[PDB]
């Protein structure tokens, strides 16, 4: 038996093998048992998605809707509010501007009840394509490290907005030229007897994004600054007009590209206190056209829950298959009882 | 003319003749290059693939790496490559066993004959082949250890004939006897050019002075083997591929399957459906890009042309989408097809202990067309008989006898004349008392089988006799009369001796005269003379010819064996009449007379002598009639009648004569008794024709019953196939064919084995197998679709030249029923699942171009991209396309029905690849609309108001379609064994552990940036724990439902198997 092959488990073809099969004392038990255990999630995490309360007001369109003079009323569609209690006084906006051009839309809304947990701010952006091609890389994750990064051997992601008149822009290419400049004043006025809430600005964004982006190394002879930062940034960059992207929050929560083209970005957020109820004022300067991508910037004011907001869609997709197993655990009992 | 001189090497290689190696691999260094990449870029996604690499060398189209998809082309060219290096290297070895034999070549230095190897020999070499060693060339033999010059050959390998030819050596060179005097001959050989007609040569050999004639009577061709010779001297004048029988032999060709070709058209269904995702995504691009060009002015676009930027984004959404057809899928379609060919060959119910050789399967990339299998064209000798005959019945004063009865009628009806079968032991017994009136008739008939015979006997040192027989029916006579006590012993010239054991006393006896044996008499007649000096005449032939010449007033039971006449028709056994009479002297000084008459005509021989011996057979007594078995292998009758309730047609193209194979065909039930057999022996063209005509007319006027279909047989010629497989009459025989239930084709050519199987695959969409042995069926193997060689035997030249090589022929049960079946559902689910699993990742790329405005951006890293078809999804496809059994061993061989669900094609077409491609579409669209509803805004997560982002969530897409992708082959495969509980379920812990070790040393090291938060906010996130659970068991209820509802309420017929499977 030399060339005879062995005779083991493996190369018989003969292994311990398990047969499953559908009978109906195996998958009928399987979908009674699954309805009993996707409801309870079901319902558990659609009263967690109801549980948050929040308000949205779309203040697109301030520049022209609104009242210099005095506090009018917001329309029905530009309101989202969600909360415990019900509503007295809907929402009022005014414009406000100052000495030179500078408006800023003056939102007055009521908070109807005390929300005990923790306020975030966001702002809304629809219509951005954040997540374009060409849009997502084009930036230079050397210059986001701090490190003196020259001309040629820069990145070529940052494809029109790489070099200015033969100088290095430092915060390279589109994601860094085309930022969210609105911006959110860091307390709600209280306004008629309630005390003023005060945000912060600190820990917004992600912590490896405070990590990696470290102030720059270029003194400021080398550089200018992007295209749209130039109203910022009148007559280039000087020692003193240097923005260490290390502290600048808000720099890295933009630059943080969102997946759809309808994001929230974190603002403010208190975590100490809960605001009390009362009416509040939120002051925001309008720096940022709609023009430019053609959608509806927003001003949210939102709680966190588990699934982090108010969001249905996922408690509801634990019931779609509760329910559907737990129809054709009925469809298939009574063909079993009915047609054998 | 092939002019080939005697006596000197350096003269003939002038010429430039052939070598004497023969090779039976696919490749060599000089074509491996045009005909390996002919085989690859004729599959339609490797000429795919050669186009998405051309796509990416113009410039500015993807900033994917230029050289990541022509460097995976030649990874997967690369294994298909050391595959054929590895099969090929096997096939080189089988054929250095035959180059480096050992043939004993002359030296005109050494003047002796030297031992060298097969593959030295050159043509016009002197060779001396020894006893029952095969013939090395195609030589002519000049002398032989046998008085006159005369040998005997074997052609069982260039023929199916058993017989022993006599090759002789012309009697003007068989003076050559001694080796020393073999240097003073000079002179040439005008010999003919290379053919492939077997029987007929033509030459003139000069010697020193005047020219001799040749003839194929002293033509031994390669395949043949000398017997009962000590040794001859020949000449040898082709050698190599230039030979008869190895002429029309080749290198092994390109054999695609069914499957494969079903491929090729299921690419072409994705490639259609590519161009329409391409052609949505570049149109909606030049749209969105135009009237939407005030509200995208952030990513400051360029805006060329509406020609320009439409022709440059249908090739960026050529490179994001050349994906679905998986580049990874044609390296596991060729690693299963070879690792089921390892397991193939591992089996012990297919290896044959007797002379140590398992099955191999040399063709790997054919494994899967052993389950469908339409026809088998099968060969004869060898194949389906063990190539040995054995005396077997005998029938002798009305009475019949066999030594092991069977219980069917051991009882003697008694129904008048007796018809039975008693035993061997009884006929000695009515020997040996004198009281009995058969006892004259029976040593009568017993001396007949010991001297009427023209066997020349030899004596060993063990003293055990072997007998040297012309035919291996009158050498199986002298055994049945040996061991029945009537030994036959020495041999002298004129007088013959025989040893009676019955006595013990040895006895002698005259030989007078004997009449050569002639297929035109089919007798063989002999007068002897006795030790009581009578005279008497002993007479062997067919039932056909001497029962015409008997006394019927003298003998009283004929009417008993032409019964028994029938009964063995009825098992196939050869079957020969024995009579006797007594003559005086005084008719026989008259009859020498008439052999003297023969004795004066030397110029007729053929029409004087054998009639003038029948002037002496004129009347006999008969003793009886003799049947002799031809031996079929172990386990044919029983195969035969399988594979035919499998729905296989089975067809039987030998080279035997034509009274041979029908006589096999009774024996292995291939044909019955009451079946009606159409024999076409015809002549002419057209009488071909009007034989086949009347045959076709004849079956369409009547209404065929369902019972006729299966008592119908055809019985071809070969010369009436010469003229039947022209075209104008392709059509009549093949319509003739199908009614039948077995065809038997005689007397055919090994050209004309290979012909009948390249008509029926041109005109029929049918899967051929052709099984042989011996190289006068090389050409039938290389012509089928896969082609089974008989291994453990000398002369195995179909073992080598085959894509299978099995043990016997009974082993063709299992490889076609169990192993073909297997690995026919193997390979076709498991190609389904590798194309389905591409696309249930690789469309949320597609759904994604509607959220991102027609950019083409990609959802998931590309090196996390890379590791789908390399590290997480490659063992489901091995563990189905290896270890599946859908229904098991034991129940695929007691049901045979169940291989017509491979031979329709049940499992795998166009139609069925449209459903797991519905299905990929369908599971991909729950992913991508089942989270973008969960990460809003991306803000799903509950970490300090801290958001998820592109990458946070695009492992949550690619997470769940790995689930979802693992989970629907937790439901396609059959059995759980511990290799599929580590590929399924082992694939998917594989992930969850690979990802953060990968995402937090690899970000450190510049290689997948995106990475740095995602670990914290994917797996630390209470939101990615619930998308995995609830998103898969919404895309898995629908397979889950569907698989309760086809196996309860609509099953197919092996779902019922199974479920005998599972509870019995
Ligand atoms: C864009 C260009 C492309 C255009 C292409 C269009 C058309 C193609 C043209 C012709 C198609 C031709 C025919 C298609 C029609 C039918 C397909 C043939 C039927 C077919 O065998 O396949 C089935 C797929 O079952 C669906 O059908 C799957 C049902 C789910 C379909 C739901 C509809 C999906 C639509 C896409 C959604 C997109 C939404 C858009 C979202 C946009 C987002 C912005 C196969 O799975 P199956 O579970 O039954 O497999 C069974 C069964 O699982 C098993 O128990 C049995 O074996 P065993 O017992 O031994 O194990 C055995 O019976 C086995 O076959
Ligand atoms: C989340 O919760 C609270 C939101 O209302 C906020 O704490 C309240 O706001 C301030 C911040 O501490 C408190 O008012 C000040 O308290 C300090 C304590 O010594 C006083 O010095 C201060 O007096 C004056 O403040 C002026 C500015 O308003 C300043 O110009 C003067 O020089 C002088 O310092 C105020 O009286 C208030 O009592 C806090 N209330 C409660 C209930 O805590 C939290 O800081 C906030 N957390 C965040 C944003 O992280
Ligand atoms: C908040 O963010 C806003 C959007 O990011 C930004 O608005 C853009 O600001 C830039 C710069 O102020 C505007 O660009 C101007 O374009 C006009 C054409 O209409 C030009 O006259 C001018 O470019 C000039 O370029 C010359 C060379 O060609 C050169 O001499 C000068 O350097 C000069 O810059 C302006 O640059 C742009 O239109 C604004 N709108 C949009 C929709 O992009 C706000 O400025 C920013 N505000 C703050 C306070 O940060
Ligand atoms: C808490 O809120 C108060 C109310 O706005 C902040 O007080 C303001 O501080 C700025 C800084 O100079 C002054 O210009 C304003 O006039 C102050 N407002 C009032 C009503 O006094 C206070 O700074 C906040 N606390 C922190 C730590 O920022
Ligand atoms: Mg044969």
């Amino acid at each position: 038996t030399s060339k005879k092959p062995p005779n083991t488990a493996f190369r018989q073809q003969r292994l311990k093998a398990w047969q499953p099969i559908l009978s109906p004392q195996s998958v009928l038990p399987l979908l009674i048992f699954v309805a009993c255990i996707f409801t309870p999630i079901g319902i558990g995490l659609i009263v967690s998605a109801t549980k948050v309360q929040d308000l949205t007001i779309d203040y697109s369109h301030c520049d022209t809707k609104a009242s210099t003079t005095a506090f009018e009323d917001i329309p029905k569609k530009y309101i989202k509010y969600h909360f415990k209690s019900k509503v007295e006084n809907k929402p009022q906006w005014r414009l406000t501007e100052n000495e030179n051009g500078e408006q800023s839309c003056e939102l007055q809304f009521e908070i109807p009840n005390d929300i005990k947990k923790s306020i975030f701010i966001y702002y809304k952006i629809t219509n951005f394509y954040q997540n374009h091609r060409r849009y997502v890389q084009s930036f230079d994750t050397k210059q986001i490290l701090g490190e003196p990064i020259k001309k040629d051997d820069l990145d070529t992601s940052c494809s029109p907005i790489r070099s200015r008149e033969d100088k290095i822009i430092y915060p390279c290419g589109l994601i860094a030229n085309s930022m969210f400049n609105d911006t959110f004043s860091q307390v709600l006025s209280g306004i008629d007897d309630t005390e003023d809430y005060n945000l912060t600005n600190k820990h917004i964004s992600w912590s490896i994004d405070r990590h990696r982006f470290k102030t720059t190394k270029y003194n400021a002879s080398d550089i200018v600054p992007p295209p749209n930062w130039m109203k910022k940034y009148p007559d280039g960059y000087t020692d003193e007009n240097l923005p260490d992207i290390h502290t600048w929050e808000e720099f890295q929560v933009w630059m943080r590209t969102a997946a759809f083209p309808k994001f929230y970005k974190l603002t403010l957020k208190n975590e100490s206190a809960s605001l009390p109820k009362g009416k509040y004022q939120m002051n925001i300067e309008l720096n940022y056209p709609i023009s430019l991508f053609g959608g509806t910037k927003s001003f949210v004011l939102t709680t966190n829950g588990a699934i982090g907001g108010r969001n249905m869609s996922l408690g509801v997709l634990y019931l779609i298959v509760a329910g559907l197993c737990a129809l054709f655990g009925i469809i298939f009992l009574v063909k079993l009882i009915f047609q054998p | 003319p092939r002019v080939i001189h005697i006596n000197d090497s350096l003269a003939n290689s002038s010429f430039g003749y052939s070598d004497n190696h023969i090779s039976t691999t696919k490749y060599n260094f000089a074509t491996f290059l045009p005909k390996f990449l002919f085989q690859e870029f004729s599959k339609y996604a490797n000429l795919f693939f050669l186009c998405t690499s051309a796509i990416q060398q113009v410039p500015h189209v993807s900033p994917t790496n230029r050289y990541t998809t022509i460097g995976t082309l030649l990874v997967v060219l690369i294994v298909s490559a050391m595959k054929e290096c590895i099969e090929d290297i096997k096939r080189a070895n089988s054929d250095k066993e035959l180059n480096n034999s050992t043939a004993e070549i002359f030296s005109e230095a050494h003047d002796d004959f030297v031992e060298k190897r097969w593959i030295d020999i050159r043509v016009g070499d002197i060779i001396r082949v020894k006893s029952e060693e095969p013939i090395p060339a195609d030589t002519i033999i000049l002398s032989s250890s046998e008085p006159e010059g005369l040998c005997y050959i074997e052609t069982a390998n260039l023929d199916g004939e058993t017989n022993l030819k006599i090759k002789q050596s012309r009697v003007e060179t068989a003076k050559f006897i001694d080796v020393k005097t073999l240097k003073n001959m000079n002179g040439k050989v005008v010999s003919e050019q290379p053919n492939s007609s077997l029987y007929t040569y033509e030459g003139t050999m000069t010697l020193n002075d005047r020219q001799i004639p040749l003839s194929p009577d002293q033509m031994i061709l390669r395949g043949a083997t000398l017997r009962n010779t000590a040794w001859i001297f020949g000449l040898v004048i082709f050698t190599g591929h230039e030979t008869k029988l190895l002429r029309n032999a080749t290198a092994t060709p390109i054999k695609r399957t069914a499957v494969e070709k079903i491929i090729n058209r299921q690419i072409i269904a994705l490639f259609t459906v590519l161009i329409v995702l391409i052609l949505i995504s570049s149109i909606g691009n030049v749209i969105m890009s135009t009237a939407d060009a005030k509200h995208l002015s952030y990513l400051y676009l360029e805006g060329t042309n509406k020609a320009g930027l439409f022709f440059k984004d249908f090739l960026t959404f050529w490179i994001l989408f050349s994906n679905l057809v998986p580049i990874s899928l044609f390296v596991t379609v060729e690693l299963i097809k070879y690792y089921q060919a390892f397991m193939i060959g591992s089996d012990l119910d297919l290896y044959y202990e007797k002379t140590d050789t398992p099955t191999v399967v040399r063709t790997s990339s054919l494994v899967e067309e052993l389950g469908q299998i339409e026809y088998i064209f099968s060969d004869k000798t060898g194949t389906l008989t063990r190539n040995i005959m054995e005396f077997k019945s005998c029938s002798i004063a009305g009475h019949c006898y066999i030594d092991k009865i069977p219980e069917d009628k051991t009882a003697t009806v008694e129904d008048g004349i007796e018809v039975g079968y008693r035993k061997f032991d009884d006929l000695k017994k009515k020997l040996n008392d004198p009281s009995d009136e058969d006892s004259p008739i029976i040593n009568d008939f017993l001396t007949l089988l010991a001297t009427c015979h023209t066997v020349i006997p030899e004596f060993q040192s063990d003293g055990s006799i072997k007998y040297q027989a012309a035919s291996p029916d009158e050498g199986a006579l002298v055994q049945g009369g040996a061991d029945l006590g009537y030994k036959f012993i020495i041999r002298k010239p004129n007088s013959v001796t025989v040893l009676l054991e019955e006595t013990g006393e040895e006895k002698e006896y005259q030989l007078l005269n004997i009449c050569e044996f002639n297929s035109t008499r089919k007798r063989m007649s002999a007068i002897f003379r006795f030790p009581d000096g009578s005279i008497k005449l002993f007479c062997k032939g067919a039932d056909t010819v001497i029962l015409e010449r008997l006394d019927d007033e003298a003998n009283q039971y004929v009417e008993a064996t032409m019964r028994h006449l029938e009964d063995y028709a009825s098992e196939g056994l050869r079957t020969l009449c024995l009579a006797m009479r007594d003559i005086s002297e005084g008719e026989y000084e008259e009859w020498n007379s008439i052999y003297n008459e023969a004795a004066t005509t030397l110029d007729n021989r053929a029409e004087k002598l054998d009639e003038a011996a029948n002037l002496i057979e004129k009347n006999l007594i008969l003793i009886g009639a003799t049947a002799i078995e031809d031996k079929l292998q172990d386990g044919v009758p029983e195969t035969i009648h399988t594979l035919q309730e499998a729905g296989i047609k089975i067809w039987v193209l030998t080279g035997d004569r034509q009274e041979t194979a029908i006589n096999i065909g009774m024996s292995c039930r291939l044909l019955s008794e009451d079946m009606n057999l159409l024999i076409i022996n015809e002549e002419t063209r057209d009488d071909t024709e009007r034989n086949l005509l009347e045959k076709i007319n004849a079956l369409n006027e009547h209404q065929l019953s369902t019972h006729d279909m299966n008592t119908l047989a055809l019985v071809i010629d070969g010369k009436s196939l010469g003229f039947a497989l022209e075209p104008e009459l392709e059509d009549y025989l093949l319509t003739v064919a199908k009614l039948c239930k077995a065809v038997i084709c005689c007397r055919v050519s090994p050209l004309q084995k290979a012909l009948v199987v390249k008509m029926v695959k041109r005109k029929s969409s049918s899967l051929l197998l052709a099984i042989g042995d011996g190289a006068n069926d090389v050409s039938m193997i290389q012509a089928a679709h896969v082609g089974v060689g008989i291994s453990g035997m000398e002369g195995m030249q179909a073992a080598r030249s085959a894509d299978i090589a099995v043990g016997q022929f009974k082993f063709l049960k299992k490889l076609l029923l169990v192993h073909g079946s297997w690995s026919y559902q193997r390979i076709s689910v498991a190609i389904l699942y590798s194309f389905y699993k591409n696309t249930a990742l690789y469309m949320t790329q597609f759904w994604y171009v509607f959220a991102n405005a027609f950019s083409g951006q990609s959802i998931m890293e590309s090196w996390t991209m890379s590791f789908y078809n390399l590290f997480f999804t490659v063992w489901p496809p091995f563990v189905i396309g290896v270890f599946d059994q859908f229904v098991s061993s034991r129940l695929l061989e007691r049901y045979p029905q169940l291989y017509k669900l491979g031979q329709k094609g049940q499992f795998f077409s166009v139609y069925i690849f449209w459903g797991w491609i519905i299905n990929g579409f369908f599971h991909s669209a729950i992913v991508f609309i089942g989270t973008i509803l969960i990460y809003r805004y991306g803000f799903a997560l509950n970490m300090h108001g801290e958001l998820a982002d592109h990458w946070s969530w695009g492992v949550t897409v690619y997470t769940t379609s790995v689930i979802i992708v693992l989970g629907k082959a937790a439901l396609v495969t059959n059995q759980w064994t511990k290799f599929t509980l580590i590929a399924i379920p082992g694939s998917l812990l594989f992930w969850l552990i690979f990802f953060p070790i990968y995402a937090s040393i690899f970000p450190h090291a510049n290689i997948s940036r995106e990475y740095y938060g995602v670990v914290k906010h994917t797996y630390g996130s209470g939101v990615f724990w619930l998308t995995l659970i609830v998103l898969p068991i919404f895309a898995l209820v629908r397979d889950f439902l569907w698989k309760y509802y086809k196996r309860m309420y609509e099953p197919e017929t092996y779902h019922v198997i199974q479920e005998m499977q599972k509870y019995n």
